[PDB]
């Protein structure tokens, strides 16, 4: 009968770090719409469409599912919020073989980064003199493995925590 | 441009402090890259994880690369350091994402107890106005240590020891060289080398050498 | 900001000395991205360029850098009489090339005290002997130290890096490993060095039980 309302994010980031913006959309029927927002199965008084996070912080993890009058409650989405300098974010962590992998080095408030390398199982992949992201065009089986990305911020070396990368036949 | 915020260094006690009990050793945490707009810095201090509280601040110094510079220290207990407990710095600041915190450690591995010889001048230095007196100490671990030389009671001002060197077996070994005049050992005045280190008993060992 | 480091290193003291071998200044580029170009030097003795540089192509390294090697061949005097070495790092895509220059440390050279130290009669009564060679007195702290038992190389020594010393030169202790058998034998070991204030970079000098 009615439609099954979907949260989308923006930017698709599931993990971010504090002070990142994640705004959450809630799509129910298409035509623009009373919308209602959970947080940690409980209500939140935002009614509008969008539920906008400015700068995030540890609370704002959790679940989060929405619901417009013209639609029926959405499945849950999670939220991360990391503490630290690096983390590396991707749209998705399991690829078919042949897929593009598209990864990027998100640093903390943007802080420019250079000299960034993306290491799988402890081996270094790429290098960049600027941040840049990481990509593979045709995934291969040997592409499967532990990923982490390092660089310098000013002077500091610092690295993100280590993400699982998965290859299905 | 202080991008990536304050660094943190942390430094071990000077040899001679934890093994003498009379002296008192300390860990000093320095903190770097301190900016002007985020100059408020907190430490904490934890001994095996533990939390202690009587670490002592030194306050904030300008340095000529218009950053500041803070300098935390803990004084140890002597026994503690010697049986290798872990001494954590960790430092805040609002120019950084979340507290950074470092750790030292006495190095590990088993000690093992160094050997004391000396050696009386080459021939070399038999036309030679003054002469030099050689303190070999090796097979020690770790390179921890601290080497004096004396005559009479009183402590020879004129010596130079060689940096601690990796031998082959793992072990650590160094010579201090004391020069002193040919006619005060013509006389068969006697010189001593002390050395400290945590392997020996007492913390202390000297041997002695003279023209017998 | 360009991105890869330059580090230029200068040739082994044993080279500079022995006029049989070759003395060589090496310029390291770390750090060159796949994204950079050909990395090109120019190599200048005293402002003067010389083109007899071999020059190893781009080598992958571990952590996805690349590193560029250029080895340039010197003269041995001209190293010791104090000329200046210029690397010139050159890329297409560099606003302006990197240069890195060394040269032969200054000031007075001190020639080397050679002095043989028999092994401690506190240490006689032990499996493996040691033998000692003091070398003091010399500057700059650039030395070669060897060991030889009837002028033929022995392996198992161990040596003090340069220490400076109270009047400014430098000081170091050698120590050698030896079978206390082989002492008794009266075997003829020797401490030689190589330091450019001595006469024909070479000094050498004797122990054995006597
Ligand atoms: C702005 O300026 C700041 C400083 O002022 C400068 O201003 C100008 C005038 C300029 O000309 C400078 O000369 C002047 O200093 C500057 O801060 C500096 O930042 C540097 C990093 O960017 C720091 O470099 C580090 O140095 C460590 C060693 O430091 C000692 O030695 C140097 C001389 O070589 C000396 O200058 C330092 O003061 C320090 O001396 C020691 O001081 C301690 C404590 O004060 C003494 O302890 C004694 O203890 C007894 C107790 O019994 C007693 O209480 C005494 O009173 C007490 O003094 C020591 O005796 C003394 N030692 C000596 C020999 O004198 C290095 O260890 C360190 O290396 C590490 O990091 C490197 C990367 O940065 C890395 O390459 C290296 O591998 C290593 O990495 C570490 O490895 C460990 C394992 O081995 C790991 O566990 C670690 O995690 C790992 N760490 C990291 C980060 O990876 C490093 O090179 C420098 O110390 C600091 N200078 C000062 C004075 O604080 C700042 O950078 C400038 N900013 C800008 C933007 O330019
Ligand atoms: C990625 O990883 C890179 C390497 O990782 C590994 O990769 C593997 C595949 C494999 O290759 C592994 O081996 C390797 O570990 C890494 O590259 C590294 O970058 C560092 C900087 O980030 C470099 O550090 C510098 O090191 C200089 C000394 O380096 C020697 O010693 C190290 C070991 O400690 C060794 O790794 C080096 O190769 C080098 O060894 C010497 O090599 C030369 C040339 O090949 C030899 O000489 C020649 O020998 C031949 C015969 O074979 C012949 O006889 C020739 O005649 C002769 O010339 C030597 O034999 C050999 N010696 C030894 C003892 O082994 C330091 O001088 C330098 O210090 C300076 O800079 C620092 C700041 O960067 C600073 O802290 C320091 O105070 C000093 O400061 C100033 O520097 C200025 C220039 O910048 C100068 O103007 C000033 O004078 C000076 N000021 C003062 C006061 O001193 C520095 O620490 C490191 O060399 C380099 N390693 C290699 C292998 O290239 C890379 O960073 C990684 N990338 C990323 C993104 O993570
Ligand atoms: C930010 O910080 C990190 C430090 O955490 C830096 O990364 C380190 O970089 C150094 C180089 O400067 C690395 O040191 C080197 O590690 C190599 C690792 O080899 C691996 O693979 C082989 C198998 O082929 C194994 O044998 C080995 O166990 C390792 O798993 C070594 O090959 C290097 O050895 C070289 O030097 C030694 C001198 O003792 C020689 O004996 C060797 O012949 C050889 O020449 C060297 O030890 C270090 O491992 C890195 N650590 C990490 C965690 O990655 C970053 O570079 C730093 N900066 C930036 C900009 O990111
Ligand atoms: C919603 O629930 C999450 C748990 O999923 C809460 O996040 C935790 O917050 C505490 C500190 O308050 C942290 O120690 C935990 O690490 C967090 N959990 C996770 C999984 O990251 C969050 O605080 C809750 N928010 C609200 C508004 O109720």
């Amino acid at each position: 009968d009615l439609p099954k309302a979907v949260v989308f994010l923006e930017p698709q980031w599931y993990r971010v770090l504090e002070k990142d913006s994640v705004t959450l959309k809630c799509q129910g029927a298409y035509s623009p719409q009373s919308t209602q927002w959970f947080h940690n199965e409980s209500l939140i008084s935002s009614q509008a469409s969008s539920y906008f996070i400015d700068a995030a912080t540890v609370d704002d993890s959790g679940e989060y599912r929405c619901q417009t009058q013209l639609s029926t409650l959405s499945d849950p989405v999670q939220l991360e919020v990391h503490i630290g300098w690096l983390l590396l974010q991707a749209p998705r962590w399991v690829f078919k073989e042949e897929d593009p992998i598209h990864l990027r080095c998100h640093s903390w408030k943007n802080t420019a980064l250079h000299k960034v390398t993306y290491l799988q199982n402890g081996k270094g992949r790429k290098y960049f003199h600027h941040n840049s992201d990481f990509y593979i065009p045709k995934a291969t089986l040997k592409d499967s493995g532990s990923y982490f990305c390092r660089g310098l911020v000013g002077s500091k070396n610092v690295s993100s925590e280590t993400v699982q990368i998965t290859i299905t036949q | 441009e202080l991008l990536g915020g304050p660094s943190v260094f942390l430094f071990p006690p000077k040899p001679k402090d934890t093994l003498m009990i009379s002296r008192t050793p300390e860990v000093t945490c320095v903190v770097v890259d301190v900016s002007h707009e985020e100059p408020e810095v907190k430490f904490n201090w934890y001994v095996d994880g533990v939390e202690v509280h009587n670490a002592k601040t030194k306050p904030r110094e300008e340095q000529y690369n218009s950053t500041y510079r803070v300098v935390s220290v803990l004084t140890v207990l002597h026994q503690d350091w010697l049986n290798g407990k872990e001494y954590k710095c960790k430092v805040s600041n609002d120019a950084l994402p979340k507290p950074i915190e470092e750790t030292i450690s006495k190095a590990k591995g088993q000690p093992r107890e160094p050997q004391v010889y000396t050696l009386p001048p080459s021939r070399c230095e038999l036309t030679k106005n003054q002469v030099s007196l050689s303190c070999a100490v090796k097979g020690f671990y770790p390179s921890d240590i601290a080497v004096e030389w004396e005559s009479n009671g009183q402590p020879e001002n004129n010596y130079k020891t060689t940096p601690p060197v990796l031998d082959s077996d793992g072990s650590f070994f160094l010579v201090s060289k004391l020069t002193v005049d040919k006619s005060r050992w013509q006389q068969g005045n006697v010189f001593s080398c002390s050395v400290m280190h945590e392997a020996l008993h007492n913390h202390y060992t000297q041997k002695s050498l003279s023209l017998s």
